[PDB]
């Protein structure tokens, strides 16, 4: 935990030469301070301002999107003091506060046309601007505002150097007014909330005036920060004397007003956090105190408790009726332990951001710069506070004595020294963390005077090697293991042979241990002790399957790289691979049977009576001692008969005594996978036929889940229908365009039942090769039974005469 | 347009006349450009767009439009690749001939000019047919090789080296002429019809509107972050998921080696399972993950709320007869089909590999019974009805004094005759609706994809091939179609039976005719022969 | 020192492939000492220490050049052919001294009661006792392999892996 460091992910992305020239032209006016910030909206914008110049860049590419040079009424150019993103009527723009020698102007700048579209003259020098709402009218979306403000069309809060708090109507319903900063509208300032706002608004609009509600009278104290908290419906107003106030936009009343514990230091920023679980509807507001001249930076966490929590028609949650607001955590950034000896440090806040995931995750990011007198390079830091971890830490009020930020359970800290080492001449304006605690990983962008820089903040001998190899098999990082095997097989060093042997012996030991655990899990599935699979045992079975697959891939890599293995070692490796592959297949099928009622007695009685029916019909004329399923099972020889006789009530014949005896067919060596799926499909058809009354059975997913060809599906359906006495649909399935013993048995069965015409049709279409004297006699009998004497006679001459 | 050394600027003005005959400009808009060099621009009052044509720093052709600060891209065709990858199993000659004579691959004028120079000779170039031109190239390069072999005892290796050096030299010569003919002209925009044409030095290109799926896949990663999510879907979250999915597809696309792209295309041709091959490619991508890309794809997939809905949206959006009867119109339309089918084949391959990764990562949980049963049946049915269908469509797309493709031939002889019906069925019972290019080309191309896509009972391209001198191509077309397309299966077996009858393989022909007889139910072609069914057959 | 022997052992590695580089690392080995009586007996104890690693296991010149030196598996049953490869490796080693080296240096002195005129007798002596090894590898039968297992266990213990 002692040094989390940011890693630079790209080169400096320089701004276009035109943007750099435009920002430098006004450095000739010794009073013009270059400013820049990221926009808090979804539009991925950054803005830079120097005197009257405004530059808008892409927050990722640094490309110039838009720019403007503001004109003033006086020979002195206006200064861009405040900039906020504002989206209205499907347009994207900025609210811009201009300070002039004799006043200030609020401009609405449309980025899409790169022009001012509305301008309003302000009573005093503007210090901050904040949009409250981007539309007007009697909508459900405006119901959280005071009835007065619902008559406005776009509402912006504006604050001044003398302590005014003004709520301005943007008149966004007036499509006919294109105003520039020079043709700015006058403001009709109302000190008392009127009952007849519609008539006053219509009068103001007719006079080309904007309507304004004054919340605060000029106190003579500068407002240093302004923010609208949509979740509490409160306007947060911070003062240069360290006072802080909350104004409720529903009631237009000041709900809270206090001096923050850091004393007479300006409140420069605020950041809202919501906890995952609070029993009393508490939310949190950071208030940051910082001096503009350089000085002490302190972070103050205000707890806001509310009596009620309303879901708006938008699904957004609104806290109502503030009960109390109290300071609950303080952190001095300037006082913390980095100064060995009383050097005057100048500390500056760079950025303050909140990131919330739906919140299950609520984090506040603070970025700050420390300039130590006599060090030419600034130290830049990024701190992440997690409110849910602070709750878990039992809501400490400060860092405990002997705790450092570097070892906090609810605060994480990154050094940006790698960024500073590339940016040795550049001024860092702001730092954006990309929304999309020492264990967090995130990407971020710094805003510079020259351009942008991207960086990533990463989060924090044989037995050690076995633990790493286990982690690589457990995370499916097979590319690591296969690359190590390929290199140790290419490096003819005596240490490489020992490593390859160790990994092979370890791989086989891990297969053996995974099998013991898999058997321990499977034992409960078959013994009838389990009525329901817990999600945990299902996940453990999935994990065992993944491990067998991952270990099979490692063994296949050994087989592929093994050019110089002893004949014994090649056989042993092929046997180990064959075993692990069969275990992978068995685990996959067991897991599928878990993810997906079998009446043994009913199906066994049916197949016992069909075998007896066939024996009676054959009259010893035909070798029809077996059903089509019995012929499919006989391809595996006595192995399935031994497997299905193992369990209590096992006849060694179809159907299997229980589902365990069916699934154990997948563990048979040297059997084709498609032949195993064929027995399972034939079995699933018997179950489906036993339950006609539910069309949406998950059983139909089997052929899709195991990539069974539609060709084999139709063939097995054809065999199933044959054993079910549906000979027409059986032959239609088997003859669909999509073995030697089966030909004889189909023909003998059709002849035993007297359907010589279907036996002839089958013989004419399929043309089975008669190799044995028995097959030739069978084919002669089909031809004679259909009165085809000449064909039977020619067949006799052709084949034994 | 105001050219400056650091940055270009467009300005749009309206002319105003006051009662005193005093004129002024009213300022409508100002638009900045990058360091690209402007070749031409126009603007339309019907669409209020500025259309502009540039070259970048690498001299590639850049076209963009803007309603009068973001320029909309035009996906201009790249030049052919500098190196041709030749497999150890492919004859070098066949590979290079296929590339050179591929539709839209090259212009005759360049090849005829390279031959003219190699021959050192003032021969009047006859308007040679393309087959004549191919024979003519072959004989010309063989003669240069025979001249380079000085000794009677050249080793096989030294002979192969000499062969490569001589064909390389001919190829580089064709390249220099093609570069010269490819040089950028200007833009033509029709005011009333909105037809946009790119005038290049050697040929005319038409700009057609791109479909939404192709737009999102092809746009650069930096511009993909500024797409108006409202156009993708009325649902902002579905729009964002589609955007994140498309970003993951592109991170795969950017790390697929040529060996891996070939392994997939080979698998389609050899009728191997594209799914197993997508899995092998994914194993090799993971064994070679030096840049932790698998970690970055994993991180963006974690930002996607519903990757499967976004996958399903992509798969669904991918699923007057005398007029436009020209060969240029036929080729442009059929090249649109080839590029659409190739892009969508890659999307479907990467989507299958991603779907297998999503299965291996999904085990980040217990399988779950309800989730297990529902997911297995639904996903497997949808997927089977998905990847196999996409592969079949790609195979179909891959399948007259002018050079025509087999798709252009099918369009002219069969598909076009049905267009008056497609036009009437759409409710256009008012003969008074004006022809719209965008609507009509989209409908024609979708209807042609359904006919080519083995989803129509037309039963005609294969029959035409059987009754035509060519048969081979018809066997290969039916081979590539039959495993995954269930439309016209009987008609495919009938066509294949005719091909086997002409090849002298009469027993295979009889088996195929017998299989075709089963689609005899509700069959018109067999009913026309009659105007027991097995005995008649 | 150990660095010099391990630089000649790396120039023999390249001598199997090409001579030009290894001839400049013998020309830079005329930035030697040059007093006959013991420093030429200090490149002697280098040529001798490599003629003791070429009869040993995989010789420490191997790795960079994977000639006939290569770390042959000690779990192989290819013991005789593996030691034929080492009489060839010690033969191209005497040749890649004769062309660029060992035209001096002779520290045999006294070893195990034997007096020997010249270090170059130790190359001949390590060759004669690498012909002895192949001869008793050619004759492998249960009495001799028992008499061997007793000898080896008397000199030291054996690894039972």
């Amino acid at each position: 935990m002692q040094n989390l460091e940011a890693q630079v992910t790209g080169s400096l992305v320089a701004f276009p030469d035109v943007t750099q020239k435009a920002l430098k032209e006004d450095e000739i006016n010794l009073d013009s301070v270059l400013r820049g910030k990221f926009s808090t909206g979804r539009t991925s914008l950054a803005w830079l301002a120097c005197g009257p110049q405004l530059e808008i860049t892409n927050s990722v590419t640094g490309e110039r999107i838009s720019a403007y040079h503001f004109s003033g009424l006086t020979e002195r150019p206006p200064v861009v003091v405040a900039v906020k993103e504002f989206t209205w009527q499907k347009k994207t723009g900025l609210l811009v506060g201009l300070v002039e020698a004799e006043g200030s102007v609020l401009c609405l700048y449309d980025i899409g046309i790169s022009k001012v579209v509305k301008a309003v003259v302000l009573p005093g020098s503007v210090t901050a601007v904040e949009p409250i709402i981007n539309h007007g009218g009697a909508s459900a979306s405006t119901q959280h505002l005071h009835q007065s403000l619902r008559w406005f069309f776009g509402v912006t809060a504006v604050v001044t150097d003398v302590g005014h708090v003004l709520l301005i109507d943007l008149c966004l319903d007036e499509v006919s007014s294109n105003q520039d900063e020079l043709d700015a509208s006058d403001l009709e300032v109302m000190s008392v909330i009127p009952t007849k706002i519609p008539k006053l608004r219509e009068a103001a609009t007719r006079e080309r005036r904007h309507l304004c509600l004054q919340l605060a009278a000029p106190t003579g104290t500068t407002v240093s920060c302004l923010s609208y908290i949509s979740r509490t419906n409160q306007l947060a107003v911070g003062y240069s004397d360290g006072y802080f106030s909350l104004w409720n936009m529903k009631t237009l009343r000041r709900d809270y007003h206090v001096q923050i514990e850091g004393g007479r230091v300006p409140v420069c920023a605020v950041a809202f956090q919501e906890p995952e679980n609070d029993p009393r509807n508490c939310c949190y507001l950071w208030a940051v105190q910082s001096s503009e001249s350089g000085g002490d930076v302190s972070l103050h966490l205000l707890q806001l408790a509310f009596s009620d929590r309303k879901c708006l028609a938008s699904g957004q949650i609104m806290y109502e009726l503030l009960e109390y607001c109290e300071e609950r955590y303080s952190l001095d950034l300037s006082g913390s332990t980095l100064s060995l000896r009383g050097q005057s440090n100048n500390t500056k806040l760079l950025g303050c951001q909140t990131i919330e995931k739906f919140p299950d995750t609520s984090v506040s990011v603070f970025s700050w710069q420390v300039n130590t007198y006599g060090q030419g390079k600034p130290s830049v830091y990024l701190g992440v506070f997690d409110i849910n971890r602070w709750y878990q830490a039992q809501m400490p009020d400060s860092l405990r004595s002997g705790q450092f930020l570097r070892n906090c359970s609810y605060f994480a800290f990154w050094s940006l020294e790698a960024v500073v080492n590339i940016t040795t001449q550049d001024i860092i304006f702001d730092i954006l963390v990309h929304e999309r605690p020492s264990t967090y990983n995130f990407d971020a962008t710094c805003l510079l005077n020259s351009g942008l820089i991207h960086f990533a903040c990463t989060g924090f001998q044989e037995e050690q090697l076995q633990a790493i190899l286990a982690a690589a098999v457990e995370t499916s990082s097979l590319g690591l293991l296969t690359s190590c095997i390929k290199r140790w097989t290419a490096e003819e060093q005596p240490r490489s042979a020992a490593n390859l042997r160790f990994v092979l012996e370890w791989t086989w030991k891990k297969v053996t241990l995974t099998k013991q655990e898999f058997d321990r899990l499977c034992f409960r599935l078959f013994d009838g002790s389990c009525n329901f699979i817990d999600p945990h045992t299902l996940q453990s079975l999935q994990q065992c399957h993944l491990y067998f697959s991952n270990l099979t891939a490692v063994l296949n890599c050994f087989i592929a790289q093994a050019k110089e293995v002893t004949q014994q070692g090649a056989v042993d490796l092929t046997n180990k691979q064959s075993v692990t592959r069969l275990l992978t297949l068995y685990a996959s099928v067991v897991l599928w049977f878990c993810r997906s009622f079998y009446n043994y007695q009913v199906i066994q009685q049916y197949y016992s009576d069909q075998r007896k029916k066939l024996e009676r019909l054959a009259r010893g004329k035909w070798d029809t001692s077996s059903l089509m399923i019995d012929g499919l099972i006989n391809q595996f020889g006595d192995r399935i008969q031994q497997l299905w006789s193992r369990d209590d009530n096992g006849t060694g014949k179809y159907p299997p005594a229980n589902l365990h005896a069916l699934l154990d067919v997948y563990l048979l060596e040297n059997a084709d996978e498609m032949s195993k799926h064929a027995i399972t499909i034939y079995f699933l058809l018997d179950i489906m036929y036993s339950f006609p009354d539910k069309p949406d059975s998950s059983i139909e997913s089997f052929p899709t889940a195991f990539f069974v060809p539609g060709s084999l599906i139709k063939l097995i359906q054809g065999f199933w229908l044959l054993d079910h006495n549906d000979y027409q649909n059986s032959v239609d399935c088997i003859l669909n365009p999509a073995m030697s013993w089966q030909h004889s048995q189909i023909i003998e069965n059709l002849l035993c039942h007297g359907d010589s015409r279907q036996a002839l049709r089958y013989l004419q279409v399929m043309k089975p090769v008669a190799t044995t004297s028995k097959e030739v006699k069978l084919h002669m009998t089909v031809l004679l039974a259909n009165r085809s004497i000449l064909e039977a006679w020619n067949l006799q001459r052709l084949h034994n005469v | 347009y105001l050219h400056t050394p650091k940055q270009g600027q467009f300005c749009v003005f309206q002319l105003m006349c006051a009662e005193s005959n005093r004129y002024s400009l009213d300022h409508i808009s100002s638009i900045f450009t990058n360091q690209e060099t402007l070749i031409d621009f126009t603007f339309t009052l019907t669409s209020m767009d500025i259309w502009a044509l540039w070259l970048d720093d690498d001299n590639q052709t850049v076209v963009k439009h803007i309603n009068f600060g973001q320029w909309n891209p035009v996906f201009v065709n790249p030049l052919p690749e500098d190196d041709l990858a030749i497999s150890d199993e492919q004859e070098p000659q066949e590979a290079y001939l296929e590339c050179l004579f591929a539709p839209g691959r090259f212009t005759i004028a360049a090849v005829q000019k390279a031959i003219q120079i190699l021959r050192k000779g003032s021969g009047r170039v006859l308007d040679l047919s393309w087959e004549e031109l191919r024979k003519d190239v072959t004989l010309t390069v063989e003669n240069e090789i025979q001249n380079a072999v000085i000794d009677y005892d050249v080793s096989q290796e030294e002979f192969r080296q000499i062969n490569i050096e001589n064909w390389c030299k001919f190829y580089t010569c064709c390249l220099q002429y093609q570069e010269t003919l490819s040089r950028p002209l200007a833009l033509l925009v029709h005011p009333d019809t909105n037809m946009v044409c790119l005038l290049r030095k050697g040929f005319l290109s038409f700009l057609a509107p791109c479909s939404l799926v192709e737009h999102l896949y092809l746009v650069p990663a930096e511009h993909l972050l500024t797409v108006d999510e409202s156009v993708i879907s009325d649902d902002i979250d579905a729009a964002s998921d589609i955007v994140n999915l498309i970003q993951c597809l592109r991170m795969i696309a950017d790390y697929i080696s040529e060996d891996m792209a070939y392994l997939m295309e080979s698998a389609c041709c050899h009728l191997q399972s594209p799914e197993r091959v997508a899995e092998q490619i994914l194993e090799d991508l993971i064994a070679n993950d030096i840049d932790n890309i698998m970690e970055n794809i994993q991180n963006k997939l974690q930002d996607t709320r519903n990757p499967i809905r976004a996958i399903g949206f992509l798969l669904q959006n991918m699923d007057l007869s005398t007029l436009y009867g020209s060969i240029t119109a036929s080729s442009v339309v059929c090249q649109a089909i080839c590029k659409i089918s190739a892009t969508r084949f890659l999307i479907c391959r990467d989507l299958l590999i991603l779907q297998h990764l999503l299965l291996r990562l999904g085990d980040m949980a217990l399988i779950g019974a309800g989730q297990l049963l529902h997911s297995q049946q639904e996903l497997i049915p949808r997927a089977a009805q998905l990847l196999l269908s996409y592969y079949m469509i790609r195979w179909g797309s891959q399948c007259t004094s002018g050079i025509q493709t087999i798709v252009e031939l099918f369009f002219e002889d069969v598909a076009r005759k049905h267009f008056p019906h497609v036009f009437i069925q759409s409710g256009a019972s008012q003969l008074q609706e004006p022809l719209n290019w965008s609507d009509l080309i989209k409908r024609i191309t979708n209807y042609l994809l359904q006919l080519l896509w083995p989803s129509n009972p037309n039963f005609q391209f294969a029959e035409c091939l059987m009754r035509n001198c060519q048969y081979t191509q018809l066997q290969e077309y039916v081979r590539l179609l039959l495993p995954w397309c269930q439309v016209n299966v009987g008609s495919c077996h009938f066509m294949l039976a005719q091909c086997y009858l002409v090849a002298g393989e009469g027993h295979k022909a009889l088996d195929c005719f017998s299989q075709a007889a089963s689609e005899v139910e509700r069959e018109d072609f067999l009913e026309k022969l009659i105007r027991s069914p097995r005995l008649q057959y | 020192k150990t660095k010099h022997l391990k630089a000649a052992f790396l120039r023999y590695c390249r001598k199997d492939i090409l001579g030009a580089q290894s001839m400049v690392d013998s020309l830079f080995s005329d930035s030697d000492m040059e007093p006959d009586d013991e420093l030429d007996l200090a490149v002697n104890q280098i040529s001798v220490d490599l003629i003791d690693d070429y009869p040993a296991s995989d010789p420490r010149w191997a790795e960079s050049v994977p000639e006939e030196a290569a770390g042959f598996s000690n779990t192989s049953l290819i013991l005789l052919h593996q030691l034929e490869d080492k009489m060839k490796a010690h033969s191209f080693f005497v040749d890649f001294l004769h062309q660029v080296g060992l035209f001096s240096r002779l520290s045999t002195c006294q070893t195990k009661g034997m007096l020997v005129a010249t270090r170059l007798l130790l190359s001949e002596h390590a060759e004669k006792l690498s012909a002895a090894i192949v001869l008793k590898n050619h004759h492998a039968k249960l009495p001799v392999l028992v008499n061997s297992a007793i000898q080896l266990a008397l000199d030291k213990r054996m690894c039972t892996v």
